[PDB]
Parts: C-alpha cells; sequence; structure tokens
C-alpha cells in the first residue's frame, strides 16, 4: 500500500532554513515524480516543486525559485525539500505527493498526483 | 605568414649533390603531409618525395636511393637532399601539402639546373 | 610498367597521404563531438572538407585503372572502393543543396524540443528528457504526450526536408547506375566476379524476407505474451486481438522492447538478472564498467586498451558547461589513436554497451595492419555483430555471477533461464520486425512504390501489418514519423541491424564450439577462452580484404546469413511462450486502434 509520511515541519523565523523530508513506501519509487504542495490558512492548495523519478530534473513555482531545493534519494525512498530564506508568505501546510508519471513538465498540478501525505504545518514569524 | 616556399636550387655538376629547404608554419608542419614536386619546362609536374607527420616517406622509382625527404622539428623545415644528380633532374622544384595541391595553391619554386658531365 | 604495377604505385601514394588528412578530420570531429562549440564545429567542417576533397581527387585518379586487368584481390578491392563516385556525380548546386538538407535534418533532430504551451521556456529535448519518459514512465497519458509531441513538433519539421532528400538521393543513385537510393544502400552486400562467393543486391531482399518468415512465429508468440502483460500494466487501453499502442513499447519508437522487462518479467520473485541495482549497490562507476569490459577481452587472448584509450576517451557526461553528443561511439582516428565517447550511466544496458563498443575498438585494433581502404568490417553488419557477440557473453548469469554482480549463492533454475531469454528476446527479437519494416518502407519510398500523399498511410499500415504496432493517434501527411528516429533523419542504412542480429548467433555458435561449450547456446560465456579469441581475431584482423561471404564462411562455415542459430538460442523460450499463449490470441488485427469509436 503506497503511503507518504512528511517530517520536519516546525516554527521558524524569517530568513532561517528548514528541511522537510518525505518517506514513501513501494518498490517503484524511481518510476514516478515526487512533488511538494502547500496550503495556507483560507487559501487553496498550490504547487511548490517537482522532481523527476530519476532526480536529474526539477521544476519550482515562481514564489520559491532560488530559495527552495527539491532532492531525492532513490536508495532510501525519500524526497527532501530544503527551504532557505523563509518568508511569512511561506507559512502553510506542506504535502508531499506521488505523481502518475515520471517527468516534471507533465506532473505539476493536483490532477496528476494520486498519492498524498497527511500534511506538515510550517510556520514563519517576522 | 606565407609558407611552403622552396629554396636552395642552383647550378650543379653531374653526379653532384644539392639540398632544398621548405619553410612551413608550425601549424602546417605539425598537421600536414609535405611533398616535393618538380616540373620540367614543357613536361608535367611530378612528386619526387613525400613525408607524413609520423615520418613515413614516399619516393618514386625515378629518384629512389638518390633523394631524401627530411623533417626538422626545431626549424619546422622539410629538406630535400638530392645526391648523384643528373640532367634529367633539371626542373623547377616546389614543396606542397596534398590539400594545397588539390586547391591549386602553389608557392615559390626553386630552379635546379644540372650541367652535363665531361668525357 | 604493367597496369597492376601502376595501380600499386597509385595506392602507395594514396595510403601515404591518407594518414594525416583522415587523422586531422577525425580529431576535429572528436573535438566537436566532446566539446560542442561554434569554433569546434567550423574546425570539424574545415578538416572534413579537406578529407572529402582528397577523396574526390583520388577517386577520379583511380578511374584510369580498369579493375578487370587486376589479378591481386587486395589492390582490386582498394581500387574498387576508391573508384566509387557517390555524391560527386551531382552538380555543384545539387551537392550543396543535399548537404544543406542533411545538416538541417541532423540539427532539427539533435536540437528539437517539445515545450509547455503556457511556458515556452520549460522544454524537453529527446535526449535525455523525452527518452527518460519513454523508458521509465508508467502513465498512458504522459507517454502518449511525449510520443505525439516528438512526432508533432519535430517530425512535422523534417517532412519537407525528407521529401527533398529522397529526390536528390535518388538522382545521385540513378546517376551512379543504381535502380534507386535503396538499391545503392543494398550495394554494401554485393560481391562480384568471385565464383561461389557472389552476392547480388536483389538477393538481399529475398534473403531478408525468407529469413523473416522463419522469425515470424517466435515474434508473434513474444508479441502475444507482451500484449497480455501490457493489459495488466495499462488496463482498458489494450485489445486482446489488436496491435500494441506505439507509445507503450519501452522507448520513443519501440525499436527495442528492453524497458518492458519490469512489466513482462516471467518470474518476478527470482533474483534479478538485470544487475542494474547490484551495480548501484556496489558503487560501480564508468571506469569500473570500462576496466571490467577491458578485462573480458584480455581473458580471450585479445590485448588491453591502449594508453591513449585511457588518456583520451570520454567515458562520462561532461554535462555542465562542456556539452557533448552522448551517442555511444567507438573512434578509430588512425595513427594508433583509439577512443570511446559515451556518457555512461550505472546501468546494465550501459555495461553491455561498454562491451559492445570495446568490441568495435578491438576490431579496429585488429585490422589496423590492413591497407587504409580495407580497414572496416566485411559488411555493415560485421561491426555491429561483433559488438553484440561481447554482449551475449557479458549478459549471461554465469558471467554476471563471476564478476560479482550476482550473489555467489545464485542458483540457475529453469525459471531464471526463462527470465534471461525473455529479457534477451525483448531486445533482440523485438527489434527484428521493427528493423525489417523500417527498411522495407525506405526501400519502397526510394523505389517509388509509395507516393508522397500515402507515405504516412503506408508507414502505419506496415507498422500494423509487419510490427503489430498501432499509432495511438491518427497521423496525416504533415507528419514524418520515420524521420523522428536517428538513422532516418541522419542518413544511415538500417538493415545492418537485421543482418548483424542473425550473424551474431552464427558467430556465437562457432565461438562456443571453439570454446568446447557443453549445453545450450544461451548458457555460453567465451570468457577465459583463447581458442574462441583466436578464431575471432583471425576474422577481425582481415578487415575488408576478403568478401563478406568468404569472411563469414571462414568462421561459421556458411557463405550466407542463417536464421537457424538465432532460433536455437531462443528455443526454450519459444516452447514456454507457446504454453503461456495456449488460451491467448496469437497474431493481431490491423483494424483495432486506440482511437477507434
Ligand atoms: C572545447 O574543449 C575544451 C574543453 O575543456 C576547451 O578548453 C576548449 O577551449 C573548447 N574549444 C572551443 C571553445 O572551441
Ligand atoms: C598483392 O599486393 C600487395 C601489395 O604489394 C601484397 O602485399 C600482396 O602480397 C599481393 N598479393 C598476392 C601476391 O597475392
Ligand atoms: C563514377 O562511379 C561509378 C560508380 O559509383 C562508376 O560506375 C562510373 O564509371 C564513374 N564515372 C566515371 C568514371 O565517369
Ligand atoms: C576465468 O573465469 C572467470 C571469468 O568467467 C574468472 O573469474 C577467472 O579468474 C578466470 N580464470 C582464470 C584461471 O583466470
Ligand atoms: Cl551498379
Ligand atoms: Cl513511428
Amino acid at each position: 500500500q503506497v503511503q507518504l509520511v512528511e517530517s520536519g515541519g516546525g516554527l521558524v523565523q524569517a530568513g532561517d532554513s528548514l528541511r522537510l523530508s518525505c518517506a514513501a513506501s513501494g518498490r517503484t519509487f524511481s518510476s514516478y515524480a515526487m512533488g511538494w504542495f502547500r496550503q495556507a490558512l483560507g487559501k487553496e492548495r498550490e504547487f511548490v516543486a517537482v522532481i523527476s523519478g530519476s532526480g536529474t530534473s526539477t521544476y519550482y513555482t515562481d514564489s520559491v525559485k532560488g530559495r527552495f531545493t527539491i532532492s531525492r534519494d532513490n536508495a532510501k525512498n525519500t524526497v527532501y525539500l530544503q527551504m532557505n530564506s523563509l518568508k511569512p508568505e511561506d507559512t502553510a501546510v506542506y504535502y508531499c505527493a506521488r505523481a502518475k508519471g515520471f517527468s516534471t513538465i507533465y506532473n505539476q498540478d493536483e490532477g496528476r498526483y494520486d498519492y498524498w501525505g497527511q500534511g506538515t504545518q510550517v510556520t514563519v514569524s517576522s | 605568414e606565407v609558407q611552403l616556399q622552396a629554396s636552395g636550387g642552383g647550378l650543379v655538376q653531374a653526379g653532384g649533390s644539392l639540398r632544398l629547404s621548405c619553410a612551413a608554419s608550425r601549424s602546417t608542419f605539425s598537421t600536414n603531409t609535405i611533398g616535393w614536386y618538380r616540373q620540367a619546362p614543357g613536361k608535367q609536374r611530378e612528386l619526387v618525395a613525400s613525408i607524413s607527420t609520423s615520418g613515413n616517406t614516399y619516393y618514386p622509382d625515378s629518384v629512389k636511393g638518390r633523394f631524401a625527404i627530411s623533417r626538422d622539428n626545431a626549424e619546422n623545415t622539410v629538406y630535400l637532399q638530392m645526391n648523384s644528380l643528373k640532367p634529367e633532374d633539371t626542373a623547377v622544384y616546389y614543396c606542397n601539402t596534398p590539400s594545397r595541391r588539390i586547391s591549386n595553391f602553389w608557392g615559390q619554386g626553386t630552379q635546379v639546373t644540372v650541367s652535363s658531365a665531361a668525357a | 610498367s604493367t597496369i597492376e604495377e601502376q595501380a600499386k604505385t597509385f595506392l602507395d601514394k594514396f595510403n601515404h597521404e591518407a594518414e594525416d588528412l583522415f587523422y586531422q578530420s577525425s580529431l576535429a570531429s572528436w573535438n566537436y563531438n566532446t566539446n560542442i562549440t561554434e569554433e569546434n564545429v567550423q574546425n570539424m567542417n574545415n578538416a572534413g572538407d579537406k578529407w572529402s576533397a582528397f577523396l574526390k581527387e583520388q577517386s577520379t585518379l583511380a578511374q584510369m585503372y580498369p579493375l578487370q586487368e587486376i589479378q591481386n584481390l587486395t589492390v582490386k578491392l582498394q581500387l574498387q572502393a576508391l573508384q566509387q563516385n557517390g555524391s560527386s556525380v551531382l552538380s555543384e548546386d545539387k551537392s550543396k543543396r543535399l548537404n544543406t538538407i542533411l545538416n538541417t535534418m541532423s540539427t532539427i533532430y539533435s536540437t528539437g524540443k517539445v515545450c509547455n504551451p503556457d511556458n515556452p521556456q520549460e522544454c524537453l529535448l529527446l535526449e535525455p528528457g523525452l527518452n527518460e519518459i519513454m523508458a521509465n514512465s508508467l502513465d498512458y497519458n504522459e507517454r502518449l504526450w511525449a510520443w505525439e509531441s516528438w512526432r508533432s513538433e519535430v517530425g512535422k519539421q523534417l517532412r519537407p526536408l525528407y521529401e527533398e532528400y529522397v529526390v536528390l538521393k535518388n538522382e545521385m543513385a540513378r546517376a551512379n547506375h543504381y535502380e534507386d537510393y535503396g538499391d545503392y544502400w543494398r550495394g554494401d552486400y554485393e560481391v562480384n566476379g568471385v565464383d561461389g562467393y557472389d552476392y547480388s543486391r536483389g538477393q538481399l531482399i529475398e534473403d531478408v524476407e525468407h529469413t523473416f518468415e522463419e522469425i515470424k512465429p517466435l515474434y508473434e508468440h513474444l508479441h502475444a505474451y507482451v500484449r497480455a502483460k501490457l493489459m495488466n500494466a495499462y488496463p482498458s487501453y489494450i485489445s486482446p486481438i489488436g496491435c500494441l499502442p506505439a507509445h507503450l513499447l519501452g522507448d520513443m519508437w519501440g525499436r527495442f522492447w528492453t524497458n518492458l522487462y519490469s512489466l513482462t518479467v516471467p518470474f518476478g520473485q527470482k533474483p534479478n538478472i538485470d544487475v542494474t541495482d547490484a551495480m548501484v549497490d556496489q558503487a560501480w562507476d564508468a571506469q569500473r564498467i570500462f576496466k571490467e569490459a577491458e578485462k573480458f577481452f584480455v581473458s580471450v587472448g585479445l590485448p588491453n586498451m591502449t594508453q591513449g584509450f585511457w588518456e583520451n576517451s570520454m567515458l562520462t557526461d561532461p554535462g555542465n558547461v562542456q556539452k557533448a553528443v552522448c551517442h555511444p561511439t567507438a573512434w578509430d582516428l588512425g595513427k594508433g589513436d583509439f577512443r570511446i565517447l559515451m556518457c555512461t550511466k550505472v546501468t546494465m544496458d550501459d555495461f553491455l554497451t561498454a562491451h559492445h563498443e570495446m568490441g568495435h575498438i578491438q576490431y579496429d585494433m585488429a585490422y589496423a595492419a590492413q591497407p587504409f581502404l580495407l580497414r572496416n568490417g566485411a559488411n555493415e553488419g560485421f561491426h555491429e555483430a561483433v559488438g553484440e557477440i561481447m554482449s551475449l557473453s557479458a549478459a549471461t548469469p554465469k558471467h554476471l555471477k563471476s564478476i560479482g554482480l550476482l550473489s555467489p549463492d545464485f542458483q540457475e533454475d529453469n525459471e531464471t533461464e526463462i527470465n534471461f531469454l525473455l529479457k534477451q528476446a525483448l531486445t533482440i527479437v523485438g527489434t527484428l520486425p521493427f528493423t525489417y519494416m523500417l527498411e522495407k518502407w525506405r526501400w519502397m519510398v526510394f523505389k517509388g512504390e509509395i507516393p508522397k500523399d500515402q507515405w504516412m498511410k503506408k508507414w502505419w499500415e506496415m507498422k500494423r501489418e509487419i510490427v503489430g504496432v498501432v499509432e495511438p493517434v491518427p497521423h496525416d501527411e504533415t507528419y514524418c514519423d520515420p524521420a523522428s528516429l536517428f538513422h532516418v533523419s541522419n542518413d544511415y542504412s538500417f538493415i545492418r541491424y537485421y543482418t548483424r542480429t542473425l550473424y551474431q548467433f552464427q558467430f556465437q555458435e562457432a565461438l562456443c564450439q571453439a570454446a568446447k561449450h557443453e549445453g545450450p547456446l544461451h548458457k555460453c560465456d567465451i570468457s577465459n577462452s583463447t581458442e574462441a579469441g583466436q578464431k575471432l581475431f583471425n576474422m577481425l584482423r582481415l578487415g575488408k580484404s576478403e568478401p563478406w561471404t568468404l569472411a563469414l564462411e571462414n568462421v561459421v562455415g556458411a557463405k550466407n546469413m542463417n536464421v537457424r542459430p538465432l532460433l536455437n538460442y531462443f528455443e526454450p523460450l519459444f516452447t514456454w511462450l507457446k504454453d503461456q499463449n495456449k488460451n491467448s490470441f496469437v497474431g493481431w488485427s490491423t483494424d483495432w486502434s486506440p482511437y477507434a469509436d
């Protein structure tokens, strides 16, 4: 049974870094893209980043480009999200999800992700 | 920066010796095969000696055992040592690369005249 | 004095001058293919143009030596190859135009990208982007998008160029007294004036087609088994009687079904015979892959790689800043300089490619003694068959276990035997109808049998009839799906891959006989056999000095390509697939299509 468990959510200050980890079960981890989404209080769930099944290709949303870095360890079935220079606008519940496909260019919207984590709240203060 | 100009030719007695020099640029010397050609006034051009970058040499039967093509890496020069000359070797000598031969780019030639021997 | 003695003199001058011109042309090509820059592309073109001019000069010079008045076979063969006019038979404007089309098609293929419609900066290239989707993706829609976007953005671009290419290529071939460009390509197999060893260009079609009929039952059973496995992998998308949707075959075209192994593995719970994970677990690098391949050749009596091979080869992707062409290539620059260019990944497919390409290098090192013009394989299939000989042995579980990629507690079961042969058939058998149908299309197009207004109509009728593969979306005449594959848009004959496939099992059968191998041909590893190495080397050092019919006979005892050894190799799998498909449909209906409703 495919299960995703996020770890690393916490309260940080502005400018500080925070790494979210995501462990996923299944022997075909390398065959699917892994993506991160976030949902602020009162706002809809939005896309953050995606990494191809091989790890050699990544894509980030305009708000986090050059601050966040998505990585994956296919040997340990994990996908990481380093969030450097955090802003109050980044405060949201973060979800890691598994895509239907392998690429970054085709899997960057909710309708492309069939497996989801339970969420991890990340809070940023002034 | 004009290369492949033959020099050293002059008047020589029968059975004599003469050495022609071919000044080439370092870029051409290091990457091109260099050949020596000759042309009798009225007759066609004839390759008399050729030397690859590895030092491999080619000579026709007409000059085998008499002529010697050499490469001097210190002075980027190809020399043609002609021993036991005959009036049949009287021609103007040119040095060229196979690619310049195809594209018809010919440099300066050196006239070698061999005078007839005594009784 | 005699015309033969005159020709000998001419060939001595040729062999002398060719050394530097060829080496400078090859070095420039190497320096461009490893560091793609505008300065290097112009250097490559300058040196290449000098080589072409030398070849056109020596060609016209070779004409005054009638090869009928020549008894010495070595000089006759060199003269025969030099007096071929080829592209020089065309007018200056037509030679310029044809080279323009060839370069344009080549750069459209190598620089063609599919983009996001709402974000044109977000794009994918064929390699690695679109090829990674086709090799690893499990989503029908993503695979369909990658497949259709390749054929739609890039294939549609090549269509007008290909139409012009066939015209000029046919003019070139007909001016050289060939029927058409297809007939010209089939000339590689032609042998003449050698009693008992003759081979005609028309004989190639008859032999390829007669051989293919014997392949057909093994393929249909492999196809039916894969189709059943694919119905589990992509539910609602495959018909039990129809063709296989073109976008679900493992690569961008279905040239090889290798990447269907995860989806079609007969016995999934058995220790994987795809050592790709064991390489990764053991931290193997490209140097280990290449040093291991080098150790294989040394074991059969052949030499180690030269110092210049380890100094000058590019065995990994330079990637960042320095860009390279990652097509695995074996380079014989001349002057004793041998190199391999390959952006090696830690995969079993690349481990087998390292052996294949070093086999090419070993052939090059062996025939280096031959005169310049005779430094090639006996025919286009010879070099490709030799590399595949190395792969056949490298891939066996007996071999992988001995090199550490398979546990010392690995037990060869009758199940691991089927797991192995199925993996082999996806690559070797799976490519035979693809290859035959690809060339059959070109041959008919060059012949004039397929009008332009039916090019794509016929391509997909032939894909459905011969390959049992069906387009997932309808393609009109604005597409040029053949040109969306490297060899089609880059002007390379494809039948070499069909002939090499048959030669490889003839050679393997002969080499295992030399190695005193007991048992099935698929359980043979020629490692540590110098008897097998000598038998191979004696053919390798020969180059093109003997006609291919004779060259093949000297090793296998048959002066012609034979399908029997290939079928004996896959016999255990054939009888297995027969039982698996007992309640299945074997064959396909060319009327079912993913888009029919
Ligand atoms: C390409 O090759 C090397 C790569 O390091 C580089 O030094 C050289 O300048 C390059 N050639 C060019 C830019 O023409
Ligand atoms: C053919 O000529 C070549 C070059 O001189 C020579 O190596 C070879 O022995 C000849 N073959 C014969 C005499 O059959
Ligand atoms: C040009 O080469 C062809 C072979 O490709 C040959 O048949 C023909 O005689 C040659 N043309 C000449 C010598 O003008
Ligand atoms: C030959 O067998 C294997 C390769 O298959 C190798 O491990 C072994 O060292 C070789 N035998 C000898 C005597 O070197
Ligand atoms: Cl002909
Ligand atoms: Cl296609």
